[PDB]
RNA sequence: GCUGACGACCAUAGCACGAUGGCACCACCUGAUCCCUUCCCGAACUCAGAAGUGAAACAUCGUCGCGCCAAUGGUAGUGUGGUUUCGACCAUGUGAGAGUAGGUCAUCGUCAGCU
RNA sequence: CCUCCUAAAGAGUAACGGAGGAGUACGAAGGUGCGCUCAGAACGGUCGGAAAUCGUUCAUAGAGUAUAAAGGCAAAAGCGCGCUUAACUGCGAGACCCACAAGUCGAGCAGGUACGAAAGUAGGUCUUAGUGAUCCGGUGGUUCUGUAUGGAAGGGCCAUCGCUCAACGGAUAAAAGGUACUCUGGGGAUAACAGGCUGAUACCGCCCAAGAGUUCAUAUCGACGGCGGUGUUUGGCACCUCGAUGUCGGCUCAUCUCAUCCUAGGGCUGAAGCAGGUCCUAAGGGUAUGGCUGUUCGCCAUUUAAAGAGGUACGCGAGC
RNA sequence: AACCGAUGCAAACUCCGAAUACCGAUGAGUAAUAUCCGGGAGACACACGGCGGGUGCUAACGUCCGUCGUGGAGAGGGAAACAACCCAGACCGCCAGCUAAGGCCCCAAAUUCCUAGUUAAGUGGGAAACGAGGUGGGAAGGCAUAGACAGCUAGGAGGUUGGCUUAGAAGCAGCCAUCCUUUAAAGAAAGCGUAAUAGCUCACUAGUCGAGUCGGCCUGCGCGGAAGAUGUAACGGGGCUCAAACUAGGAGCCGAAGCUGCGGAUUUGAAACUUGUUUUCAAGUGGUAGGGGAGCGUUGUGUAAGCCUGUGAAGGU
RNA sequence: UGAAAUAGAACCUGAAACCGUGUGCGUACAAGCAGUAGGAGCCUCAAUUUAUUGGGGUGACUGCGUACCUUUUGUAUAAUGGGUCAGCGACUUAUAUUCUGUAGCAAGGUUAACCGUUUAGGGGAGCCGUAGGGAAACCGAGUCUUAAUAGGGCGUCUAG
């Protein structure tokens, strides 16, 4: 092994995956109790007819249709469930 | 209206959507030509695979 | 015409600088008995009020100094088919970011009050 | 088991890939109501400073969030105070994820509360790690059963306890080695020889020219660097052969290459001559014997015009 | 150190930010769809060529992922020969035709085809940095009958051996200036030379001759760099040079088991004398593991106390 | 002698591998899985008014063409196995169970051991189906969990 300069360095483990990520998208019809972001803090906030779970997930309050919006003062990415 | 679209190369080891918009126009070997109505879906199915087809 | 409340919107709305406003409204303001306050403090909160003042704050107006927004064109990338010396190139369809010209001192809704 | 990247803008995605954490903590660090806003910098001020405490001005977080990292966080999820036990019970429409077994989120309903004046909020904590099936045994409850009958024992149901079962889907309650004395079934699925691919490394060549050469880079040599050729060293891979391709060296017998050791022909020379040094051409021939060591090699002795470098299964054991 | 201004870079940086991909909606046309339930499996050694990466050396016919195509399990034509590359998916038969990739001088089917050029290296038909006055073309330039480039003749000088440094540094080891004078011109010198001088050139000027010339940039195709082992041996071969090479066009033709033509079989579905009762039509018919369907033959039993058989059974050939 | 004697005692039949003899054709200038598609010549039979076809044998010459099995990502492989021939040689049987087809009966179906003068006839013990829920008691088109009549789980509204 001459330079001798290799040797172990040991990284070599992960987790598991967790499968976050919007469930449905802007415009779908959607029914109460689905989820509809399942995320890490909130990367989208609940809006009207949103709810939230202590995960941070996203779920639809009522039935309707999911629609997706940036709003408020802090450009913040909302998420809500229009009756439709 | 309607178009004669017919297939000039294969179509036996293109991708699965140039495949299928083959079996949409409703061709099914070389040189096999097809009337087909002319309309803007139809002719996005002969766009996907241009280079395959030939439209009259 | 202006003021206040609550909203839409979330910088082309902000920042900065200057000017205007006290009849209403607002704000400072007086006082601390009372309700209620302070790990101390009538500072904040709360009450009882009207001597003073628009100084601050606030509102409105003005501007390009900043910030923000922002083309056209070109470039980069890229789906598909082809070619390649593997860098890329051609056909077709897309097409940025940066930067430039330029724009910007917002725009509306409900209600109440003075005029 | 968790976090980031690899991961190719949905999810997922491997490597003995690159980086870090976990096997806890907390009756408040949970719930609620109310209230608050940080890190820094500068100025002024007793000890007291760079920084303790105080006052002032800027100050969207440059702080904090119990615990790594990521994503979040102003209605603060950050920081205090009062009262508290929702860190409830029975559940749960509907979804995410998923081979299964599991895991995750969840409005709403009923009962009993906690805080709030109330609308309300509360089924633990900003979230994602803090974990372990079944069997068996224990404990708290229960009318379910109760081997003739009444009991009881035992069992069932509900709740809970006992795992570095950490090889973490856990083989048993219970477990180390040696074999060159070995053996069987298989594998070129997988190593050692040789071949193949590759050429990092090696060897050889070229480019540049700092310099050495008393002067003078280029007679000769070529620092720092750059570009190739060969298969030729040390390697990498595992493609061929494990129903067998014999290992090194010697002997015998070779065959080829040229990057030439001698001899032959040349240019330059720091070539006076004699001898050389480099480089070009050139493979026709030739290119030792010994001491030591199994050696190839290497050292040494004595020669020779010279004692070449290599390929050939590191040529050649159905030739020794 | 910071702070300002220019200026780069980053998987675990992002003020930004596609194309695709993914999740939905609506709508035509085309399509042997999708889904669920049950019987039977096989497989869980994959490989190469692209594309995006990790690892390795942007090494490997390496390795590990993602994604596509092919092979596996796929014949045919092309790539000389060549599972994985290109074209193309073999039901069977034909001494019919058109084409794909690739090709058309001969081996060997089809152009010694046409047009405009390039190459002189057999480049084509291995290999780089780098070198060169190969050759073609394109944008510009400088100079020129007020005699341009080259040659030849003459001069190329004086302060001064510039100062310093140095043994020596005198144009020419090295460091700091680039000055002035006779000038038509002559550098405080671009080389050779000397220990230093000396010496020979050059730049530059005048003369002679007389017409175009000089040097950079970009582009195409070439040249060198270029040395190996059984034998040419790095176009498959022959051979090829106004090509039989290369570039850009054009027209023919050859070329497959692709397509079409003709005949025949077969699977599935479709209108009916309706169970193959008949005529057709449409889409199909490569295939390992494997799943499904339909049959052939052999020995024996009943049919069979039959039928056949010495006018010759079985068996053999 | 015998019907037969290539039924002659190694005796019925007498295959193949393997070994001879005879006839016809090809073969001593040409490189390879030995064939295949063409194809000249020659030889031999049957017709035919006489070389014209047809059948048979041979195969000069041309094109193409690297056995089979196994195992593999991939084999002409210089990976395995086989010298050849003949004969033999590997998914069975018993029971249980599930699904499919078919047949009989059908809200029913069917008997087992046995007896029997025995494939009949008898034998209904048993099994499956027709009801589920719940650990169970228990209830039943409901039932379980629950304080709940709420919610939810599992069932329901025939063919065996």
């Amino acid at each position: 092994a001459h330079k001798k300069a290799a040797g172990s360095s040991r990284n070599g483990r992960d987790s598991n995956p967790k499968m976050l990520g919007v469930k449905i998208f802007g415009g779908q019809a959607i029914v109460a109790g689905n989820i509809i972001v399942r995320q890490r803090g909130t990367e989208f906030h609940a809006g009207a007819g949103v709810g939230m779970g202590r995960d941070h997930t996203l779920f639809a309050l009522n039935d309707g249709v999911v629609k997706f919006a940036t709003k408020g003062k802090f450009n913040r990415r909302y998420v809500m469930v229009e009756e439709a | 209206k309607t178009m004669k679209v017919t297939q000039l190369k294969s179509g036996a080891h293109r991708l699965k959507s140039h495949k299928a918009s083959l079996k949409g126009l409703g061709l099914r070997r070389i040189n096999h030509s097809v009337v087909v109505e002319d309309t803007p879906s139809t002719r996005g199915m002969v766009n996907r695979v241009n280079y395959l087809v030939k439209v009259e």
